[PDB]
């Protein structure tokens, strides 16, 4: 099928500042090119269609160009209502097809994670499983990694990862990291250490807890 | 107004069917073309086909070719799309979204959408564990409460019934063997707990369970 290459796949801005986003058809779709706005837990809503005609409300300080494969949209002062994601479909022929987004972020100060973790609850305990928590928030930028070691070596299955996306009120990120295991299992074990790399710290931030102490 | 009145969640089985709707109000419904959008939770975009009311023209996505099924009525102003064969393959929210008056492929309205769950759990209220630092692990304390394996989403969960929200994370669910978990912590000042009582409050409608669990210091 026609291939849509939106590109960049994240995008990091100010208030003020002039973004552009491109995107090219694997084939000449002339000026049959869309754009989209798709806030965080909300709908998408139509910016631009036949490459460059804003559509119903949409700003002036947004444009759309090109014509062929090539394509791209231009914010000119990003406001702070602009940030979300950003789709292009081309609307030449079936089947329709959309980029694979962008997602345009604001920029705020570094700010390293408050990292906390805890051991399994002794009610999960008397239920026989065992889970260790280690919540990782109110970092940026985004980019973060987080590795459990158990006894000195780093530990991968069992390990479920969530990730909030960035926050309304402050631009930063926050994320939750599980460890399940069998009670068996964790009792096995004596210490249990949550360890994240961010840019904020050429080493990581390490938290952790003896389970027999 | 434009209005597009969709159907309810659904919650079905594997290699079951389900038949969504799309109520139209505030244009005249046959002079639009009616789409509909597949997206999965933080993933993309993706067309199914199309139905034109006028003439009951389709046209379809070959890689939905016999799974979905677009119809509509045009006594009653409403579309439909029906899924067939399911797998947990088609949990995603479905939207049905009007194609543009002149630009018919170009997508102007779109639904609030319709979440579609395939799976094979069976209702299961959550286990909710507090989460209180180790003995071991200054001005501010951070708390948790785990709700785990539940089904189906979702869960609500409040702190001092609402009363702390300011330093609240809750953690999007994740799916592990059939069942959803998350997380939620809580950040306040160390002056007030443990000194001060921190209660999470989590509610999950479907088995219509209500708990609340205290956040206690560690016996240790």
């Amino acid at each position: 099928e026609l291939q849509m290459t939106q590109s960049p796949a994240s995008l990091s801005a100010s208030v003020g500042e002039t973004v552009t986003i491109t995107c090219r058809a694997s084939e000449n779709i002339y000026s049959y090119l869309a754009w989209y706005q798709q806030k965080q837990g909300k709908s998408p809503q139509l910016l631009v269609y036949n490459a460059k005609t804003l559509a119903e409300g949409v700003p002036s300080r947004f444009s759309g160009s090109g014509s062929g494969t090539q394509f791209s949209l231009k914010i000119n002062s990003l406001q702070p209502e602009d940030f979300g994601s950003y789709y292009c479909q081309h609307h030449y022929g079936t089947p329709l097809t959309f980029g694979a987004g962008t997602k345009l972020e604001l920029k705020r100060a570094d700010a390293a994670p408050t990292v906390s973790i805890f051991p399994p609850s002794s009610e999960q305990l008397t239920s026989g499983g065992a889970s260790v928590v280690c919540f990782l928030n109110n970092f940026y930028p985004k980019d973060i990694n987080v590795k459990w070691k158990i006894d000195g070596s780093e530990r991968q299955n069992g390990v479920l990862n969530s990730w909030t996306d960035q926050d309304s009120k402050d631009s930063t990120y926050s994320m939750s990291s599980t460890l399940t295991l069998t009670k068996d299992e964790y009792e096995r074990h004596n210490s249990y250490t949550c360890e994240a790399t961010h840019k904020t710290s050429t080493s990581p931030i390490v938290k952790s807890f003896n389970r027999n102490e | 107004q434009v209005k597009l009145l969709e159907s309810g969640p659904e919650l079905v089985k594997p290699g079951a069917s389900v038949k969504m709707s799309c109520k139209a109000s505030g244009y005249t419904f046959t002079s639009y073309v009616m789409h509909w959008v597949k997206q999965k939770p933080g993933q993309g975009l993706e067309w199914i086909g199309y139905i034109n009311p006028y003439n009951d023209g389709t046209k379809y996505n070959e890689k939905f070719k016999g799974k979905a099924t677009l119809t509509s009525d045009k006594s009653s102003s409403t579309a439909y799309m029906e899924l067939s064969s399911l797998t947990s393959e088609d949990s995603a929210v479905y939207y049905c979204v009007r194609g543009g008056y002149r630009p018919y492929y170009a997508m102007d309205y779109w639904g609030q959408g319709t979440s579609v769950t395939v799976s094979s759990a069976k209702t299961t209220p959550p286990s909710v564990y507090p989460l209180a630092p180790g003995s071991a692990a200054n001005s501010m304390v951070t708390l948790g409460c785990l709700v785990k394996g539940y089904f189906p989403e979702p869960v609500t969960v409040t702190w001092n019934s609402g009363s702390l929200s300011s330093g609240v994370h809750t953690f999007p669910a994740v799916l592990q063997s059939d069942l959803y978990t998350l997380s939620s912590s809580v950040t306040v000042p160390s002056s007030t707990w443990p000194s001060e009582t921190v209660t999470c409050n989590v509610a999950h409608p479907a088995s219509s369970t209500k708990v609340d669990k205290k956040i206690v210091p560690r016996d240790c």
